[PDB]
């Protein structure tokens, strides 16, 4: 949900980091998922103007739009490339990290009996709940999944840190929540997936070096 | 010795009353055979009378 | 290593690596089992009450 | 690092009840002794190897 | 609320019993009893009662040596004997073997707490 | 000791037999001097005029 | 290419069977999940079908009460057999 | 060490944390044993009375 | 603390290897400093060597006898190492008695 | 030593429950089973069709490093001839419905549960209409219900439950995977199960399921222990265990120190020798003694990655019942029926009893090895009527094999002339080079 | 390191949010799934 | 067995092994196999 209304986008499955899943073929089976990609400011604010800060709209923008320790001291590895830790792009794109991350939620299994008919009823309560002795109220005290979310913008916006408000529940778990990130993966038997690209990888790595010396018999 | 030494130990670490423990069992990493031993124990008991 | 009371008998016992039955009896975990079914009376024409 | 244990035991001990004069102790991995109840050997012989 | 129910597996299964705790006796609760029902209407029990199809099991009372050893019952109350009639039948909810050695137990006890509530009132009316 | 090691974090390496990594320092240095030399090639010597 | 689906005809016999079973087998796991205070099942289930559980029967397999998981030829052609009846009972 | 100093000790958790931690990030939690903690408290107690 | 392993007493009562400080984490570091390290995931062996019976699993009757003698013999083998990243985010103060 | 089955229910106590579960993780990853094959064969064959190249599966091997002077490039032809028949069978029509197989058969016994059903309907109508608003509309929505038969209630139940949950779960691609699994080890197994209040459907892992105690049955439902080992996440565990995790095993869970993330950790029994090989991470043997090289046998490390481990054991002791002959009060009939161990019989009413052992299935689990959860006999018993001993677990399945062998699946059959294919394409990659 | 999850709701103060994400900050360079192939190796085939 | 993929060389020849190497045994090639198939498959659609 940004702006009110619902999306749907495709995650990158390079700008995806899925954690702690059970051998399963699926993403919505993680208990944690990082999304880190690059934002421009206006999606930073098409996005998070409800709670952005006066201070960290001055990040967003006297940010210099080509950072330093607390003591001063220089990053000297932001230097370097690869044939993240970047928290502005040089092309003035923010670091935007999304941290989902199921948490443990103590909740409570009340047992009531009904005042007209003799049935109990069972539901399930938060921790606060005062339970209503003198009148049957038996309790016990479960721990159950939360999903909660999270997100900073750069290395200084921390923004939206709190439990996630599409909890996708199921009616008889309240332990079964998932975030907004669902997916699958094409493998066979808890590997890890041989596409069809990886499959025609060898053939057309023998193509580029039989067309090689196909070419230089042309040229000479 | 193990640990890369090569001048040995000092004599006057190799007393009596010097008290060794087990550490780990290395082993080579190809074709090794077969090492270390698993240690037991038992206890005891008292007595009383009238 | 010593006696904690004056009837401490038995001290600590430990070995290592392969156990075989008499480190099973020197420990006294091994008993002789009574077949209690089986009872024997010794044959004789009692005439006692003769 | 690449370690190694091993441990051998007779053929006789598959099941080897322990009629237990003294009780039977397992070593805890904190250093106590533990009494234990259990009466087969091959349950002493597996907790220490691990 | 592990008071005869088998809570596991994400679902909620029972096998008949009530038991019925944490309210308070008689005299200390408030509001006289739990209150489970409108039926009489002010259907009362405490701390340990056992309902088996809508058959209070009395904790107050206790067990006469006579109807101990006819029907066979083993506790000291018949309360705390329909907590001993449904023991194999507390984890075994929808075994159909033992929703029958449930109910043919569970008239047995409803049985002998009618001797025994009739062996009383036929004694102190006398 | 074994609870010691249980606070320290896990990485799951693709076998080989060593690992290697990358420390990094300032890329801002003070660079010494030799010498330095006046307009006519000579050196500037420590009892030396401006 | 019909006599070469004859050669790989063993391989889809014995997978109709499992699919066969492993839904007898689903179906008598859905039918204790309905005596676990489940309020999902009165959604999906009708009003006749919320009362069968209360008749002392519902522990057993549906094999032995005279109902199969069948996916067959038979079936097939009834559930056509129904389907040309109904719409020539509509005309008339 | 021979003799426990704790001017030393706050003048080496400093030197390398000097201009390169910040102020916030410099609480340095010592892990010793039962005696180590009672030759800082004898070393802390000639700090305080000097 | 330990009495068992740390066997070199210190003059001031007590084991030397207690009167040892060391500051194991100094600052934030954006990784682990120290973590273990563990190949391929957790690879471990489980070997059995047994003749005509096996005490360990318990299992009378071998189709494939590793010898003929009334025996078996366990093997276990795993594989495990130690990373510290930056040995200067960690400051040691040891006594001398422990000999360098 | 597995402990004694053969007790009565007071003597299987919560030491007994635990010992039964330390046996399956110390002991069995035996992996002796008379029909189906070992887990490093399967694995081979999965791994011939992700493109992974045993060499020891081809030669003696007398390499480990990633380059084609010493190893061998592999070409996978098998995988476009199992992905026709994988497309063939989603293209099948799946309709799998609840049928009465004797629809014209309706008996006494029938017709009274019928009426038992709308006596209990009509007293709903009783209660929850407020004086005549809506009880005239209620009787309407039962009296199309008086032209039902029982036989056809039971069927429109037993068809909404599967109506909604293959069109839910799409049950259509949790099969087509598994005839996949059919393609190459020759083993098809799914498990249902209450899981969360609902019942699921998952298939198993060929590779990650033992089947103990068969008889050369094809059938997996004939099995008498079946352990399932997984790597489970946390986040898994709650969902299925939140209602029998103790604070103390939450606590387990809350203390495990980061993450990690097929080298799970291999066992070899019966080894002729004690040199192997290892630097790398797999286990090099015996020429021709032993397996000569080391693929993943087992499930042996409690954690990998931030995933616990989950070891569910599913094993079916003995139960002691009461058979009981009672005459009918009304008229001279002799019933049969059985009651359990703690039954009293009703003597000086001619109730007869005999004392008969019956199977009974029971589960427990094992998360990590510090948790020992849900150790109680199994509550969906797959029961039958005449019969109190038959059941099954809900792992359900089939071997694709002939005549109680082990499965000579569709790789196996391909394998050898695969093989044969990339050492023919190696002298045809060496032929282009000079 | 992660922080506590099994806390009360009260004790989840904004200092605790916070230090799940400098927790989560810089965790993005490594790979943490058994049944995912490694981002140097998908961006091989892109 | 033949139908399972095993040759036994007791049944083609006169031996003179327990190793199972192609530079001693033989390697089978099953061609019985769809063969019978096809039959099998016929009385499933009678
Ligand atoms: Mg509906």
């Amino acid at each position: 949900i940004v702006g009110g209304e619902p999306v749907i986008e495709r995650v990158n499955p390079l700008k995806i980091r899925i954690f702690k899943s059970g051998y399963s073929n699926k993403v919505e089976d993680a208990d944690m998922i990082i999304l880190e990609d690059y934002w421009s400011p206006g999606r930073v604010i098409d996005t998070y103007y409800d709670v952005l800060s006066p201070k960290d709209i001055k990040y967003i923008e006297t940010m210099p739009d080509y950072a330093v320790d607390q003591m001063d001291n220089i990053d000297e590895r932001y230097g370097f490339v690869n044939q993240s830790l970047l928290p502005y792009d040089l092309a003035g794109n923010l670091r935007v990290l999304r941290l989902y991350w199921k948490s443990k939620r103590k909740i409570l299994k009340v047992k009531s009996y009904d005042p007209e008919t003799g049935e109990e009823e069972w539901n399930f309560y938060p921790e606060n709940y005062v339970v209503n002795k003198e009148a049957g109220e038996e309790v016990q005290s479960f721990w159950v999944n939360e999903a909660w979310e999270g997100t900073m913008i750069g290395n200084e916006i921390f923004v939206n840190m709190r439990p996630r408000l599409i909890q996708y529940n199921r009616l008889n778990n309240p332990s079964r929540c998932h975030f907004g990130i669902v997916g699958s993966i094409y493998n066979l038997n808890d590997s890890r997936p041989f596409s069809l690209v990886d499959m025609m990888k060898p053939y057309n790595y023998l193509y580029d070096a039989i067309h090689d010396r196909l070419n230089k018999a042309i040229a000479s | 010795l193990m640990g890369g030494n090569t001048q040995g130990v000092p004599a006057e670490r190799l007393q009596q009353g010097e008290r060794f423990s087990i550490e780990f069992a290395p082993v080579e990493k190809e074709l090794s055979r077969k090492v270390g031993d698993v240690r037991f124990t038992s206890p005891v008991s008292m007595r009383n009378e009238w | 290593a010593g006696k904690l009371g004056k009837f401490q008998m038995l001290g600590f016992q430990h070995w290592k690596g392969l156990t075989s039955d008499n480190h099973l009896g020197a420990i006294f975990q091994q008993a002789p089992q009574k077949a209690t079914n089986l009872m024997v009376q010794l044959l004789a024409f009692y005439r006692g009450k003769s | 690092t690449t370690i190694r244990i091993q441990h051998k035991v007779a053929g006789n001990k598959l099941n080897k009840k322990l009629a237990m004069g003294i009780p039977m102790v397992r070593n805890l991995e904190s250093g106590k002794q533990v009494k234990d109840t259990a009466n087969m050997w091959m349950h002493y012989v597996d907790w220490e190897v691990e | 609320a592990f008071g005869g129910w088998l809570n596991t597996q994400g679902g909620d299964f029972t096998n008949g019993v009530t038991f019925i705790n944490e309210g308070g006796s008689h005299e200390e609760n408030p509001y006289q009893g739990i209150q489970i029902g409108v039926d009489g209407a002010p259907n009362l029990v405490e701390q340990g009662e056992v309902v088996y199809d809508d058959y209070v099991f009395s904790d107050r009372m206790e067990i006469p040596d006579d109807i101990r050893k006819e029907y066979k019952l083993r506790g000291k109350t018949f309360a705390k004997a329909a907590k001993s009639a449904q023991r194999e039948s507390e984890e075994r909810p929808n075994d159909p073997l033992s929703t029958k050695g449930l109910q043919a137990a569970m008239e047995r006890i409803a049985t002998a707490q009618e001797e025994a509530r009739q062996r009383k009132e036929a004694h102190r009316e006398g | 000791l074994d609870t010691f090691l249980n606070s320290f974090p896990t990485r799951e390496f693709e076998d080989d037999n060593e690992y290697y990594w990358d420390v990094i320092g300032s890329s801002r240095r003070n660079i010494p001097l030799v010498e330095a030399r006046d307009e006519n090639g000579v050196v500037v010597a420590a009892n030396a005029a401006n | 290419t019909l006599q070469s689906s004859h050669i790989t005809e063993w391989l889809f016999t014995i997978h109709d069977d499992v699919k066969k079973r492993a839904l007898e087998c689903f179906l008598e796991t859905a039918k204790v999940a309905l005596k676990g205070r489940n309020k999902k099942f009165q959604y999906i289930l009708s009003d006749t079908s919320t009362r069968v559980m209360e008749i002392d029967g519902d522990e057993f397999a549906e094999a032995d009460y005279g109902l199969v998981v069948d996916n067959s030829n038979g079936t097939q052609e009834l559930q056509q057999k129904l389907d040309t009846l109904a719409q020539a009972a509509l005309q008339t | 060490y021979n003799t426990f100093s704790l001017k030393l000790l706050e003048d080496a958790l400093y030197e390398l944390s000097a201009s390169k931690l910040a102020m916030d990030d410099r609480l340095f939690v010592i892990k010793t044993g039962e005696r180590g903690a009672i030759q800082f408290h004898k070393e802390v107690l000639k700090t305080v009375s000097g | 603390d330990d009495p068992v392993r740390n066997k070199i007493l210190h003059p001031m009562g007590g084991v030397a290897f207690s009167y040892r400080y060391d500051i194991w984490y100094i600052g934030t570091m954006d990784q682990p400093n120290i973590f273990k390290c563990k190949i391929k995931g957790d690879n471990e062996y489980r070997g059995y060597q047994w003749g005509i019976r096996n005490p360990f699993t318990g299992q009378k009757g071998n189709p494939y006898m590793s010898f003929d003698e009334d025996s078996a013999v366990i093997h276990r083998m795993a594989t495990l190492g130690v990373c510290v990243l930056d040995p200067t985010r960690t400051m040691s103060l040891i006594p001398a008695i422990l000999q360098g | 030593n597995f402990p004694r089955q053969m007790l009565p229910f007071s003597k299987k106590t919560k030491q007994w429950r635990k010992d039964c579960l330390l046996w399956a993780n110390q002991k069995t990853f035996f992996n002796y089973s008379l029909v189906r094959k070992s887990v490093i064969h399967k694995k081979i064959n999965y791994d011939l069709l992700n493109g992974r190249l045993h060499m020891s599966d081809l030669e003696l091997v007398l390499i480990k490093a990633a380059y084609i002077p010493d190893r061998l490039q592999h070409y996978p032809i098998m995988n476009s001839k199992l992905n026709v028949l994988r497309g063939e069978e989603s293209k099948r029509v799946f309709d799998f419905k609840v049928v009465v197989t004797n629809p014209n058969a309706i008996s006494e016994i029938e017709d009274n549960k019928k009426n038992e059903l709308l006596q209990r309907l009509q007293e709903m109508i009783t209660d929850t209409s407020i004086s005549e608003d809506e009880y005239n509309i209620k009787l309407e929505k039962l009296n199309d219900y008086y032209t039902y038969e029982w036989q056809d209630i039971r069927e429109v139940r037993a068809n909404e439950l599967l109506n909604h949950y293959i069109k839910e779960y799409d049950i259509p691609l949790i099969f087509n995977n598994g005839f996949m699994d059919a393609m190459t080890c020759g083993e098809e197994i799914y498990q249902c199960d209450i899981v969360g209040g609902e019942p699921v459907i998952e298939r198993v892992n060929p590779l990650k399921i033992r089947i103990f105690k068969s008889g050369y049955s094809n059938k997996v439902e004939d099995a008498d222990m079946i352990i399932l080992e997984d790597y489970w996440s946390p986040g898994r565990v709650i969902d299925t265990y939140y209602d029998v995790l103790s604070p103390k095993d939450i606590k387990y869970i809350e203390t495990m120190p980061d993450y990690i993330g097929e080298r799970y950790g291999f066992v070899n029994q019966n080894m002729i020798g004690d040199e192997i090989t290892v630097r790398d991470g797999t286990y090099f043997f015996d020429p021709a003694n032993l397996f000569t090289e080391g693929i993943a046998n087992s499930l042996l490390p409690y954690d990998l990655a931030g995933n616990l481990r989950v070891l569910r054991l599913y094993w079916k002791s003995k139960r002691k019942i009461l058979k009981v002959k009672s005459y009918d009060p009304e008229t001279g009939e002799e019933e049969w029926n059985f009651y359990p161990e703690n039954y009293v019989v009703n003597k000086e009413a001619g109730e007869e009893v005999q004392s008969f052992w019956v199977n009974e299935a029971w589960e427990g689990t094992m998360i990590g090895n510090e948790i020992f959860v849900n150790m109680r006999p199994r509550l969906i018993q797959y029961n039958r009527l005449n019969n109190p001993s038959r059941c099954h677990f809900g792992i359900v399945g089939s071997i694709y094999n002939l005549n109680d062998s082990r499965p000579f699946s569709l790789v196996d059959m391909m394998k050898p002339y695969n093989y044969l294919y990339d050492a023919i394409h190696d002298r045809l990659n060496k032929a282009i080079a000079s």
